[PDB]
């Protein structure tokens, strides 16, 4: 452990730190990069969109861990849409009061950053302020397709489905606009706007080909833009109006586009080679069920949920780089439309040319926090070095940490010796896993790889309810079925601001993209040589032997009622139930902590 | 608790060829003496003693014996019975929806779901050439929150003052409010229909009476139109 | 060297479509072979043929479809019980005795409810399904058998799209009471059956239904001293009854179906019910003295009969209820082996998966189980093995371990046993089991894994297989060749060649249609010596996805969590292609079924996930017989009723 009390240098130039192992007849050296404490703020305010004089109420979590130095407090910092920064409060994470907004202050995204004392990053969490009114109804656009090709000859469609907040349907007319969008701003097609009668909440806005062909007839100008639709849509008695928008349909000449850059560039010869493609949408969603070939192989496969489809080729082991082609072959499309990508690979360099591989073996799909999952250590070699191996040290890197570190014992014999790695919760979002051998005390083997646990939570939080429905004033009663000593946080948001705005809100995916992207790996494989592994993985190496890893350069690698009785609803807010309870209810057996709230 | 004899008088018939003699003899005949009661028995003069030396030994220990220790004992004289009769307490309809069709790819049918308050499940088989698919089941779940029905008898003599006895249920946890009206009708001479609201207390029931006072005969039309927090529903009822 | 292989199945089936697949190997000049099936013994009526070229585009690999139809073969007197497989061509002519059955295709009767009142009509219809699951088109004829074995009604009637709608059996308005049985039966030619069991019960109503909802539905350790039982009585749907009278009484018993039972005639209680609910407790410990029995050793695998009788306070009713046992367990959990063959392969790694099932057949996770395991190598030597822990998980219940076995190893004596936290050692749930090294001349093994085990395989998508061999002679093999099984017929085959020094290599196989609800895939290599030659094989149990071949889907228009007694809905059917849908609205109160992929998986011959203690074991137990050069059948065709799980 480093104390950062004695990092005093200033941040614009780095610090290193020479690591001395001294012991009988042992004296090591590495010399290591630093960085800071990491810690990850999230802010979760209570909606999306506020009023101007309204009071914005805010809470901000942590992923806090062990140290003794617990003064670190957290700035929070409320920012203009133009900059001007206007509070800087030191909080405290147990009960920090709400900001009260003006009454003319400007109309915009706001921001909140949130950031420890003494550290550079922060975490940013927008809202907008703009004089609205609850829209009273909600409207679902769903296109024909994902995509808009580029040149083709069919039509656009944008279904509309109307309904109002307590699930009734709308009956009224829409105004659609289709246009092309480039980067920043709106081109839009004023010959192709229509009006749909909406009846019972359907009705669909045809987009003709010719129509948007007699706009931009020059192809050249709709290179890599969004096509979107803002569809306004009013009732029939003419009460209010709502505007969406259906962005996002991107102009593409292939339905696919897919990326290397999970599968490892260094082969094996001899082994065969664990080749994980990605196909994703144009955006960068990732598509499913999209069946990639590899035609120099005869290997083909089919793309997950998560838009990955492992291959196994079967190598020529008198090879030094692989050329390989990969080109998606859906079903129904005609040939000239589906991706294609190809790469080489680089053979791995063995320590002088002896031909000692190590080739660890994770082929399962779907890992969820709570698996067996089965990972095999393949060696090859002269048999003679094979016959002096006897333990491989495999080790855990999740977040730029040694987790766990074991051995695993090889009697003799045995080219293909496995083991069963337990998925503990610590794992989550992903995690790499190095292991390497070493023969004749002289030369070490290693090989690494990349595995995706799935993003789940650490804990679990379930509110439960009847699911039925209520009357206004009623009581009602949740249960927060939650880990044992948690600290739930609460909100009720009415649904007609919740969908108005759902851009800046936090979820469990956009909590582990920002702890995904604070390991030091810079591939998902191995490397060209048994340093190149060590390197790639975020790891150091040093040997009595004097074979060390390159230095680490950087922190980044590249009859009616009397109205004296009928009470008149007068409660109408837009959030509320803004509470936090802390679980301290007796776990049951599955280790579920549950409490029941009434309101 | 099985003072003395109760527990030697059944274990004596615990494994008898005429131990239902003996159960059926303990049986409270309030009205019948032991013997004037045991002359018509007709099974032979060994079911006739199994009968009376179980039935004078009861006579007795009803004399001095406490309400609570002889309906203990009507539990220990339960395995001189034969075996426990298969009975259900329920009664599930008639199954609707009990027919084939080709169904060329896609295909609609309507029907009336039928007057009952039960969660219903619909599977399909299919049976093509390509082999069988059983499908994924639906339910049906017709379910009311709050919903009264009345408990019309089925034979009313003329000129009598009938009091329509009728209970309105509330599955919900939060007590609420209702009114019931009744359709009048030319026949019907009752004691435009005013709501008096009434209030039912959460997860319970509240009797809802009418009275009629029937006139003309044949079968009538009485809708018992339940307007709650959610809807207003007719129940239709025939006298 | 020229060798060959002709693939059969284990059993032909009288009016099914057999594929016969043969495969030879070191030939150059194409050639034809005449697969045939014979009489027996004479080899004198031949009952079909088939013509196959053996040519050098089909990588000398071909199949021909024979069938023995039900119209030539001489019953009556006696039925048919073995055939000749013959094969000859200009380079081998050889012949195998194979048995055959008449078992062709399934029959499911569907019955509407399964509790029926008198006077109510009992609605059924068969799905009539042949053996290459299509419509039979057969007549059946169905047999309705009372409690008394009875044959009360038997209704005959002709089939034509594949559902046999039947006329509805009416139950009298006295009926005999109990478990009755419907059988379906073809008329001719086969003897193809189905069951389905349905019970008449007579219809008393209560002045107010009791029920008695204890605890748990089985009592071991933790129940053995407190037992809460609850009791619940309302008259209707909300009306609850106020004050009422209990009375308990316990009894031990045997099983559920001696109803002689043995009354405590000291644990009567008597207690007041408070507006519907009571909780009563019974200490079993004390209260099974007399009868001794003094341990939970004792009482095992026996039941409790709890009687009540709730009397009303109010209007002096007497409603009386039952439990018909409550099962006294010594340890909570059942363990058993999930997809786990019983077989080595020497210098190769063991993976055993257990599952901790309760003792009513739940998936209990969280569960630690211990695995110790025994070497006992060629010499009688037993070695001890680390031992290794794991925990159950909760989705499927399954525990994984993995041993890493010496290269020597001939038999593996491994005992798992649970390792719970809060129970003795005497009541931890403990199996042992006893796994055998596959044994072969020039000692030379095969070892095939499947890539993606935990997940089940997706139709339309690619398997990919990783094959490896552990030979003397791993240089010399030349081809892998493989056959995929489903249902009890041969449906693929192919030839991938050995990549000549790779040390194990990849065959990627694409999931079809035709192997649905399970397959299994045998495969194997030829090394060949200056001996006779011998074939190496091995076979994986797979496990592909229940996608029917048109997937029907109906739903209910408006789709609401509530409707009201009249509405008129639509019920919206949409398939994939042209098919006859059968509709059944079953109130689903009944149920307190039409699991059919684990009856219909039944056509499949072998069992266990594979392997085998020699070559011809694992062709025996895949569910395949054959003819070669280089080994021999030589497999007992004996009964053999394996009870092996592979599912969780
Ligand atoms: C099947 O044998 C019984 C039936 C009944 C039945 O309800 O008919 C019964 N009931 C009963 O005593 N009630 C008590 C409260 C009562 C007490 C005093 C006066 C009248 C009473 O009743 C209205 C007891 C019975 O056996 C008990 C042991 C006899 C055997 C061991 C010889
Ligand atoms: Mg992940």
């Amino acid at each position: 452990e480093i104390p950062a009390k004695e990092v005093s240098t200033d941040s614009r130039q780095n610090q290193y730190v020479v690591v001395q192992v001294t012991g009988p007849q042992v004296r090591l050296e590495k010399v290591v990069l630093l960085s800071y404490q990491s810690s990850f703020l999230f802010i979760q305010t209570d909606k999306g969109i506020y009023t101007p004089g309204s009071p914005v109420l805010y809470r901000v979590f942590s992923m806090d861990h062990n140290t003794s130095k617990m003064n670190k407090t957290v700035i929070v910092e409320f920012q203009t849409p133009e900059g001007i920064l206007v509070s800087s409060n030191s909080v405290d994470l147990n009960f920090f009061w709400p900001y009260n907004l003006p009454d003319l202050v400007s109309l915009g995204t706001w921001r909140i950053v949130a950031k420890y004392e003494h550290s550079p990053e922060n975490y940013t969490a927008y809202f907008d302020v703009r004089k609205y009114v609850l829209p009273s109804f909600e409207v679902r656009l769903q296109p024909s397709e994902k995509f808009f090709y580029i040149d083709g000859n069919e039509n656009f469609h944008v279904s509309i489905t109307a309904r109002y907040l307590y699930g009734e349907e709308v009956e009224g007319v829409a105004f659609v606009l289709f246009g092309v969008k480039i980067d920043d701003a709106k081109k839009s097609i004023p010959d192709s706007l229509t009006r749909i009668p909406i009846i019972d909440g359907d009705g669909k806005a045809t987009l003709k080909r010719d129509t948007f062909r007699s706009r931009f007839p020059n192809l050249n100008e709709l290179v890599g833009h969004t096509l979107y639709a803002s569809v306004t849509v009013m009732t029939e008695s003419g009460s209010d109006m709502v505007v969406t928008e259906q962005s996002g349909i991107h102009i593409v000449a292939s339905p696919y586009q897919i990326h290397f850059t999970k599968t490892p560039k260094y082969f094996k010869p001899g082994m065969p080679y664990e080749l994980t493609v990605y196909v994703t949408n144009p955006d960068g969603s990732p598509a499913a069920h999209v069946p990639v070939v590899s035609e120099a192989f005869h290997s083909m496969g089919t793309t997950l949920s998560d838009g990955t489809a492992k291959l196994i080729l079967n190598i020529p082991l008198n090879a030094q780089s692989l050329p390989i082609t990969v080109r998606t072959n859906h079903g129904d499309l005609p040939r000239e439309r589906q991706a294609t990508k190809s790469m080489t690979a680089i053979a791995y360099q063995t320590q002088g040319g002896s031909g000692n591989y190590l080739h660890v073996a994770i082929t399962s799909t779907e890992i969820k926090p709570g698996d067996n999952l089965p990972v095999n250590f393949n060696v090859k070699g002269n048999a003679n070095s094979l016959k002096q191996i006897k333990y491989f040290t495999y080790l855990i890197l999740n977040k730029g940490k040694i987790f766990k570190v074991g051995r695993q014992p090889r009697r003799d014999g045995q080219n293909l010796v496995t083991m069963n790695l337990h998925i503990t919760p610590d794992l989550i979002p992903s995690f790499r896993f190095v292991a390497y051998y070493q023969v004749g005390n002289n030369e070490i083997v290693a090989d690494s790889v990349w595995v995706d646990v799935k993003d789940t939570c650490m804990g679990t939080l379930v509110v439960k309810g009847d699911n039925l429905i209520q009357m206004p004033g009623a009581a009602m009663k949740i249960k927060l079925e939650g880990d044992p000593g948690a600290r739930v946080g609460l909100v009720a948001v009415d649904k007609a601001v919740y969908v108005l705005n759902d851009k800046y809100k936090i979820s469990q995916a956009k909590i582990w993209d920002t702890i995904e992207k604070s390991d030091f790996g810079c591939t998902a494989g191995s490397g060209q040589n048994n340093l190149g592994v060590f390197e790639d993985a975020g790891l150091a190496l040093t040997t009595s032997t004097n074979l060390n890893t390159k230095q680490r350069s950087a922190a980044k690698c590249p009859g009616f009622i009397a109205d004296s009785d009928i009470i008149s609803r007068s409660d109408f807010p837009k959030s509320w139930l803004w509470l936090t309870k802390d679980l301290t209810e007796e776990p049951n057996s599955q280790g579920i902590s549950s409490k029941t709230m009434s309101f | 608790t099985l003072q003395k004899k109760i527990e030697e008088i059944a274990a004596k018939y615990k494994h008898s060829v005429v131990k239902k003699c003996c159960y059926d003899g303990a049986c409270v005949n309030n009205d019948e003496t032991c013997e004037q009661r045991a002359a018509r028995i007709s099974l032979g003069p060994r079911c006739i003693k199994a009968f009376t030396e179980c039935c004078v030994v009861a006579s007795q220990l009803r004399a001095n014996i406490s309400h609570k220790d002889m309906q203990l004992g009507r539990l220990h004289m339960k395995t001189l019975l034969p075996v426990s009769k298969p009975e259900i307490r329920s009664y599930f309809p008639e199954s609707w929806l009990w027919e084939v069709h080709l169904v060329p790819r896609r295909k609609q049918l309507q029907f009336a779901l039928p007057d009952s308050l039960t969660t219903w499940e619909i599977q399909g088989v299919g049976i093509s050439n390509t082999g069988i698919c059983v499908a994924d089941t639906v339910k049906a779940k017709v379910f009311k929150d709050v919903f009264l029905e009345m408990n019309i008898p089925y034979s009313v003599v003329r000129g009598e003052q009938i009091q329509l006895k009728g209970t309105v249920y509330n599955y919900r946890t939060s007590g609420m409010q209702f009114c019931v009206k009744m359709s009048a009708v030319e026949g019907i001479c009752t004691s435009s229909s005013k709501c008096v609201r009434q209030k039912v207390e959460g997860s319970s029931s509240h009797l809802v009476t009418f009275t009629v006072l029937p006139l003309e005969i044949g079968l009538h039309n009485i809708n018992f139109s339940l307007e709650t927090w959610f809807g207003k529903e007719i129940l239709v009822k025939t006298l | 060297e020229q060798t060959y292989v002709i693939s059969a199945p284990k059993i032909f089936r009288v009016g099914a479509s057999e594929n016969i697949v043969i495969q030879v190997y070191g030939y150059t000049e194409a050639f034809d072979a005449t697969i045939s099936i014979k009489s027996y013994p004479d080899k004198k009526f031949s009952y079909s043929s088939g013509h196959v070229h053996l040519s050098s585009e089909n990588k000398f690999q071909n199949s021909a479809i024979l069938t023995i139809q039900p119209k030539q073969l001489p019953g009556g007197q006696n039925p048919v019980s073995y055939v000749y497989l013959e094969v000859v061509s200009k380079h081998f002519s050889k012949s195998k005795r194979m048995p055959i059955t008449y078992d062709n295709g399934f029959l499911f009767i569907h019955t509407d409810k399964p509790v029926y009142t008198p006077d109510q009509s009992v609605k059924v219809r068969v799905y009539s399904l042949n053996d290459d699951l299509k419509p039979a088109k057969r007549e059946t004829v169905l047999t309705f058998i009372d409690p008394e074995g009875s044959e009360v009604d038997m209704v005959e009637e002709i089939d034509h799209i594949g559902i046999i709608s039947f006329p509805d059996f009416k139950i009298p308005s006295n009926p005999r009471y109990g478990m009755w049985t419907i059988k379906a039966k073809y008329k001719e030619d086969f003897s193809t059956t189905g069951t389905a069991y349905f019970e008449v019960k007579e219809y008393v109503l209560p002045h107010f239904s009791v029920s008695i909802e204890p605890e748990y539905n089985f009592i071991g350790y933790k129940n053995f001293k407190n037992f809460e039982i609850t009791i619940k009585a309302r008259y209707f749907y909300n009306k609850v009854v106020t004050e009422a009278d209990v009375y308990i009484t316990f009894g031990i018993r045997e099983d559920l179906k001696d109803d002689q039972k043995e009354m405590m005639q000291t644990a009567m209680q008597n207690t007041m019910l408070i507006n519907g609910i009571a909780q009563v407790t019974f200490d079993s410990e004390t209260a099974v003295k007399e009868l001794s029995y003094y341990s939970l050793e004792d009482l095992n695998n026996k039941y409790l009969y709890i009687a009540v009788t709730v009397i009303e306070s109010t209007g002096g009713f007497s409603e009386e209820a039952e439990i018909p046992g409550i099962k006294y367990v010594l340890s909570p959990y059942k363990l058993n082996l999930v997809a786990t063959p019983l077989f080595l392969k020497p210098g190769i790694p063991y993976p055993i998966k257990v599952q901790v099932k309760d003792s009513l057949d739940q998936l209990v996770g969280g569960v630690p189980v211990t695995l110790n395991a025994q070497t006992i190598d060629v010499n009688q030597e037993t070695s001890d093995l680390d031992p290794s822990k794991s925990v159950t998980r909760v989705d499927d219940g399954v525990a994984s371990f993995v041993l890493n076995l010496p290269s020597g190893v001939t038999v593996l004596e491994f005992n798992v046993k649970t390792d719970a936290p809060d129970l003795p050692e005497e009541n931890q749930a403990r199996e042992g089991y006893r796994a055998i090294a596959y044994s072969s001349l020039s000692q030379s093994y095969l070892y095939i894994d499947w890539t993606d085990n935990h997940k089940a395989l997706l139709v339309g998508e690619h398997l990919n297989i990783i094959v490896t061999p552990k030979s003397p002679y791993i240089d010399k093999i030349t081809h892998y060749n493989y056959l995929i099984l489903s249902k009890g017929k041969i449906i693929h085959f192919g030839t991938r060649e050995k990549f000549s020094d790779a040390s194990y290599q990849s065959i990627n196989i694409p999931v079809t249609q035709n192997m649905v609800p399970s397959s299994r895939l045998l495969v194997y290599y030829i090394v060949t010596g200056e001996q006779t030659a011998e074939l190496v094989s091995d076979s994986v149990w797979l496990n592909i996805e229940e996608k029917c071949g048109n997937q029907l889907q109906v739903h209910l228009s408006p789709d609401a969590d509530a409707y009201s007694p009249g509405q008129t809905v639509s019920l919206n059917m949409a398939t994939g292609m042209d098919s006859w849908v059968a509709l059944a609205a079953v109130d689903s109160a009944v149920y307190g079924l039409e699991r059919v992929f684990q009856f219909l998986e039944k056509s499949d011959l072998g069992c266990g996930a594979g392997g085998g203690l020699n070559n011809a074991n694992v062709f025996h137990l895949a569910g395949l017989t054959f003819l070669t050069n280089a080994n021999a059948d030589d497999s007992q065709e004996n009964d053999e009723p394996c009870k092996e799980i592979l599912r969780p």
